[PDB]
């Protein structure tokens, strides 16, 4: 019963709005403290730069127009409210692709006397991320995401991480992919005095073995046969066909090898390289 | 008399008794004024075989108006609030050469209003154009993309279109590592359609962007201008072999197998036909 | 922030050995820990490391099979169990933590000595030094209270209260055959000794053993 | 595994000196980022490692301002100037590049000051140990530097290296100066067998050895 | 079940039920009228979140109306398309079983508000279609409580374990039986005698159609390198020898 009074309290349009945010004594900032808890990376689409994670992020912000007396409501300490209906920082990715751009679930927050809240949505975010691809497989990725409210600029609101690293209390092992360290940092551009952004920084590591035994193996089992055909004595007649056929899988293994690495043309894998090394190799041998 | 209350108060005033689709002039015969801009986040993707340029876009747009004017110096010196841009007009820009995608910004976000009656609207967006791709100096390409930006229900005799900056903005671009912009050109332009009797403003933005070559030269061509060197040498080897016929067939359907994988990549148009595409039938042919 | 381990421990050799690390004013299980091996002769060599999030190891190549981490996420407890055990691994051991690429090491563990010899208890023990029988007299003379057959460490032999505590000199443990031998020398001034009463104490908190034992001349 | 060489072993410099150290790698050690990350360490006795010099071009939030490293992409250098009493233990290597991390082999650093004059003395077997049966002969040896020395034993003229345990101590603070305790272990029935045990120490700042003997039977 | 994206795709209707003293009434007055169908929009809604999504809905949305008998009760039943992440075990490929969990919770509420107790031991399977593909074996609910660094109370939650086979007649009659025959020739060659002179063919012949296979394998099972499939396993020491 109470409760429904408090909310009736709280959340009266006549005495409280949403559109504005809270401050008192000329403007102040409102602090806002942020931290990010990684569940598990699902994919990483490498050919098309996308790294899909499932994120619970965390946001703290004092708020004084919500603060009620605790001792008339039977001695209430936390209330629970609607999202969409008090205030909210809006902090979102930049980098983001797929047009995506805000939390899904937009959950409900809880409240107490003092006046402080402490909000936590999950979400599915796709960030953009370079692949440094050059030790294929045996590499890291350096993948960033960003935060930044894209509403307000540093006069009104000012983000404080709580920790510096991501949390994985709620991690699973991702199975392909490893992580190694989850760095976080507040970056501060002092030429544009107003602009202000949380990174992390994922760098993840390839178990390799799925793709060694897969590629590695048949590419240079397949391409031992290069220094091979001189040893076949030319009266049979047959180095033609041998030859040939090797020729012809190692552009198969290239076409593939070219597949499946994004094309960054800002580097050439190694692995491809050495093939094309021995494919200029080879067609010397059949000439 | 905290800054909340004060504002609260001033949001209360301006929006009495104002309607959104009255469009905010001093009289009927005055015209406004649109500054338009753009700013690439990152180059989604350019799909020469749909021909299609998936693009990620921050649009500027700047005005002003007089009804949502005030005075600084009677609500605690506030001069710039913000406010979800649905509660208030919005001229519709839309471009024109769209291909199944978002006509106009779906996100909606809030916009900046100054105490002279200033207003400033900056969106995020996903589109999607049509480039009318040229492939012919395969990889080693030039592409020209063209966007056609203007409004829909306003003629020039009521909204006039005028550019803020000659060039696209890059202060926030992503590196793609497939595609570098050469350079990016606004143009103002008038049409006159046939609807109607009145003249409507567009603003043309063209891209002149370049391939980066090292990849495709590394996995598409350098095979086949390989293999392409065997076609010759069957004649030097001796017939009483016998395998002369092998290498033939072997080096023509090798040439199909490339010819026939390039044609999916390269698109399919019958405007002009690509230059490895004319020599590999150059080479089938010999 | 702030570290805790596990106390002494000992062990016959062949057995398993399973020490603890506790952490707390930091997000445990954010980022790796990694322990240090230090042998009391010499050189600091690594065990491994582990993240406490997931079940990523990895060991160096020279003590594979040798150790086998485990992590724990509701409790902040990383453990390590241990293999066939030798008398050639009895060390210190540590635990730091670690965060690869970035700011990293910037705290550690308090140390864990572990110690395997075959033994169970000997109570520490009283032989005097007395000078020799032909000798000059100078004018200062250093003193001997020797000990012999402890186990385990530490010990402590000290002189009557520090009352002579300028000029002292403690080993470290050397073993024998099984077990350890110290002892401790002073120089003090012939003129006093004759006169003054002096006696070495010793004392063994493990094994709560305090005895003293008056040096007198010959 | 990437191996790590430091150089020297043992660097004595005297207060207020300049030291360098050098740290050589078995590969290079530099990050496809353009960046070397490797650590440095302290180690005081008896407790546990402190940080000095993380990112080489960096320098830690907490250390003074005396220390300073440098390096070429392979060959790195510690550089201290002005060695305070504070600044006294061991240095250790880590590298930041490959999987798995390694550390160094530990680089000794004390201080250095003028000679010293070994005091050396032999103390027979006690009457407890009599008692008991046994017979332990301490050779003291306080107070020398550097500790380039040795103990030689002698039993009625013969060479002695079976039972001999030999310890030494570090640089001690307050007189700079080295011990070595060297005791021999025999039993009741030998000593009543043999007349002449014999104590040399020979160090550099003698030109004789340093002989102490004693007789059974007198 | 796409096991090389390691994403099951699922259709669920969910049944709640609970009740409340508010929205109670006397049939007696009404005409003797017992239950109403309301749009849940309306009234109040306990939040019910899967914690395994991947590309998919965390709340079911579809909003569809719910039931209110006389005394208070009150019944809903939305239907959703989940799309949840299992490790799958690729060994015994195909003869293989698969184990998918799906952990539904509450959100914003701690056990000394809101307890889940589960009606049935087991998934109702009546209104169940047949896939031709996939049979369950089983389908097993776990009622369980865990804490959070968020907060201080425990949290509740129930996860469904579904232990599943796949039927292998399409794979083993289109994919290993296909190179388990032509296995059958490695060995072949060696009967066969030099001076006719065809037999590095054969050989060209059999490797190339096993690495054709073994990149074709490659794209069902899932790039997971915890373990190697049995069937890369047989076709890579084919290739070997
Ligand atoms: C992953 O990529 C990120 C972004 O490129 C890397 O962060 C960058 O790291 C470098 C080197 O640490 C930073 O340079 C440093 O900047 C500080 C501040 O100006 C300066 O004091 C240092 O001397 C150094 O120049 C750079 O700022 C930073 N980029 C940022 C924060 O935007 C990160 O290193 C990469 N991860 C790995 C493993 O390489
Ligand atoms: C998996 C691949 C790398 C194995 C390929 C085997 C050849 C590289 C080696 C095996 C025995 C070698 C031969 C050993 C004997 C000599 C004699 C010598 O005169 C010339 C090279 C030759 C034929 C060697 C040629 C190359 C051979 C065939
Ligand atoms: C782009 C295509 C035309 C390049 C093909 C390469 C040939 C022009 C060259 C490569 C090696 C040459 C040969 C090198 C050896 C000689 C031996 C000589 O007797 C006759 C020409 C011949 C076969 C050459 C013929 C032509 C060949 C095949
Ligand atoms: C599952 C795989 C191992 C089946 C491999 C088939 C061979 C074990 C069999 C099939 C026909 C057999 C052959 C049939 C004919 C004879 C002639 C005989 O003289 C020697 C054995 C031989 C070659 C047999 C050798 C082995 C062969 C190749
Ligand atoms: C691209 O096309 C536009 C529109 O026709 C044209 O004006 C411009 O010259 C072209 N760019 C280049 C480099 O030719
Ligand atoms: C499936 O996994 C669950 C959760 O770990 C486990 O309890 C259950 O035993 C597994 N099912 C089978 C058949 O092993
Ligand atoms: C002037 N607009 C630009 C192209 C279509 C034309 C138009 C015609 C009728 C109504 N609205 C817009
Ligand atoms: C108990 N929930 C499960 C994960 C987050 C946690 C939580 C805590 C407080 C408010 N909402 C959610
Ligand atoms: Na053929």
């Amino acid at each position: 019963d109470t409760e429904e009074r408090l909310v009736e309290h709280l959340l009266d349009p006549s005495r409280y709005n949403k559109l504005i945010r809270p401050a008192t004594n000329g403007s102040e900032l409102v602090t806002v403290q942020l931290m990010v808890s990684l569940a598990q990376l699902i994919s990483v689409h490498e050919r098309e730069q996308i790294m899909t994670t499932n994120v619970w992020l965390t946001q703290e912000w004092e708020d004084y127009r919500l603060t009620w007396k605790p001792e008339e409501f039977d001695n209430m300490k936390k209330v629970r409210l609607p999202s969409k209906h008090i205030w909210l920082p809006d902090v979102v990715l930049y980098n983001n692709a797929d047009g995506m751009y805000e939390v899904s679930f937009y959950s409900n927050a809880v409240v107490s006397y003092d006046g402080s809240i402490f909000w936590l949505p999950p979400a599915i975010y796709k960030s953009a991320c370079k692949i440094e691809v050059k030790h294929f497989p045996f590499d890291q990725q350096n993948c960033t995401m960003k935060f930044r409210s894209w509403t307000y600029d540093r006069t009104e609101i000012d983000l404080v991480l709580k920790s510096e690293v991501a949390s994985l209390d709620d991690f699973t092992p991702s199975g392909e992919w490893d992580i190694v360290a989850l760095p976080g940092r507040r970056n501060e551009n002092p030429d544009d005095s107003t602009y202000v952004d949380i990174t992390y920084d994922f760098i993840i590591r390839r178990k390799p073995l799925f793709y060694t035994i897969n590629l590695i193996i048949p590419c240079v089992l397949i391409t031992s046969l290069a220094i091979l055909v001189f040893y076949l004595p030319s009266d049979c007649g047959e180095k033609m066909t041998l030859c040939i056929s090797v020729l012809l899988a190692l552009t198969v293994f290239l076409l593939l090898i070219s597949k499946i690495v994004p094309p960054t043309s800002l580097d050439v894998p190694l692995v491809g390289k050495y093939l094309m090394f021995t494919m200029v190799l080879v067609t010397f041998s059949i000439v | 008399e905290t800054r909340a209350h004060a504002e609260e108060r001033l949001l209360k005033k301006l929006f009495s008794g104002y309607n959104k689709w009255s469009r905010p002039v001093a009289n009927i015969s005055d015209v406004v004024l649109v500054r338009f801009g753009l700013s690439i986040a990152q180059l989604i993707d350019v799909d020469e075989k749909n021909q299609m340029m998936t693009t990620n876009v921050w649009v500027k747009q700047e005005w002003h108006d007089y009804k949502l004017r005030w005075d600084p110096a009677d609500y605690e010196n506030v001069t710039s609030i913000r406010i979800p841009s649905e509660l208030i007009w919005r001229p519709d820009i839309v471009l024109y050469n769209n291909a199944d995608g978002d006509f106009a910004v779906t996100h909606l976000t809030k916009a900046h209003l100054f105490h002279d009656g200033r207003v400033q609207w900056t969106p995020p967006a996903i589109y999607k154009s049509s480039c009318s791709i040229d492939v012919t100096f395969f990889p080693f390409d030039q592409q020209n993309c063209t966007m056609k930006f203007g409004s829909w229900t306003y003629d020039k005799a009521k909204i006039d279109l005028v550019n803020m900056h000659s060039r696209v903005d890059q202060l926030d671009f992503w590196e793609s590592g497939e595609w570098v912009i050469v350079d990016a050109v606004g143009t103002y332009n008038t049409r006159k359609y046939e609807c109607c009797a009145e003249i409507y403003p567009d603003i043309t933005y063209a891209f002149v962007i370049r391939r980066l070559p090292l990849f495709y030269t590394i996995n598409l061509i350098i095979p086949c201008l390989l293999i392409s060197c065997l076609t010759v040498l069957v004649f030097y080897l001796p017939s009483e072999c016998g395998e002369k016929i092998t290498l033939c067939i072997s080096v023509l359907l090798s040439l199909t197998v490339f010819l026939l994988l390039i044609t999916e990549i390269i698109p399919s148009t019958s405007l002009v036909i690509p230059l490895i595409g004319e020599y590999l039938l150059f080479t089938m042919i010999f | 922030v702030q570290l805790q381990q596990s106390g002494a421990e000992v062990m016959k050799p062949g057995a398993s050995v399973k020490i603890s690390c506790k952490g707390t004013g930091y997000t445990f299980s954010s980022y790796w820990i990694e322990w240090v091996k230090q042998r009391p002769g010499h050189g600091l060599e690594r065990i491994g490391e582990i993240l406490p999030g997931s079940g990523s190891t990895n060991y160096n190549e020279k003590f594979r099979g040798k150790a086998t981490f485990t992590a724990d996420k509701s409790s902040k407890t990383a453990y390590m169990q241990l293999s066939s055990l030798t008398s050639e691994d009895s060390a210190v051991y540590y635990c730091a933590r670690y965060l690869p690429y970035y700011y990293a090491m910037d705290y550690w563990g308090q140390g864990t000595s572990v110690t395997v010899s075959s033994a169970k208890t000997t109570p520490p023990s009283v032989y005097p030094l007395a000078p020799g029988s032909a000798a000059q007299t100078n004018s200062m003379v250093t003193l001997g209270c020797l000990v012999k057959g402890y186990f385990p460490e530490p010990v402590t032999v000290t002189w009557n209260s520090g009352s002579l505590s300028s000029g002292v000199h403690t080993f470290p443990a050397v073993l024998q055959s099984d077990l350890y031998t110290l002892s401790s020398s002073v120089t003090v001034p012939s003129s006093t000794w004759p006169s003054e009463t002096v006696t070495c104490n010793v004392a063994h908190p493990a094994s709560s053993t305090k005895v003293d034992k008056k040096i007198v001349p010959r | 595994d990437v191996l790590m060489t430091q150089t020297p072993l043992s660097l004595p410099v005297s207060l207020g000196d300049q030291a360098s150290i050098s740290c050589r790698s078995s590969q290079s050690i530099v990050h496809s980022n353009g960046n070397t990350y490797l650590e440095w360490y302290l180690q005081k006795p008896g407790q546990s490692p402190k940080l000095l010099i993380y990112k080489v071009s960096n320098r830690f939030s907490g250390v003074p301002d005396r220390f300073s490293g440098s390096g070429s992409g392979t060959d790195f250098t510690l550089k201290i100037s002005r060695v305070e009493a504070e600044d006294l233990g061991v240095y250790y290597c880590f590298q930041g590049s490959h999987v798995p991390w390694t550390f160094g082999g530990g680089t000794k650093l004390e201080i250095k000051r003028a000679d010293a004059a070994p005091t050396v003395s032999i103390f027979p077997p006690s009457s407890e140990q009599l008692t008991s049966g046994g017979a332990s002969v301490v050779c003291f040896l306080n107070n020398f530097y550097p500790k380039d020395i040795n103990v030689k034993w002698k039993i009625d003229g013969s060479e002695r290296q079976n039972g001999v345990l030999n310890s030494w101590t570090d640089q001690d603070s307050k007189d700079s100066t080295y011990s070595m305790s060297s005791t021999l272990t025999l039993t009741k029935d030998e000593y009543e067998r043999h007349n002449s045990y014999t104590c040399e120490a020979t160090h550099k700042t003698s030109t004789s050895p340093i002989v102490k003997s004693f007789n059974r039977n007198e």
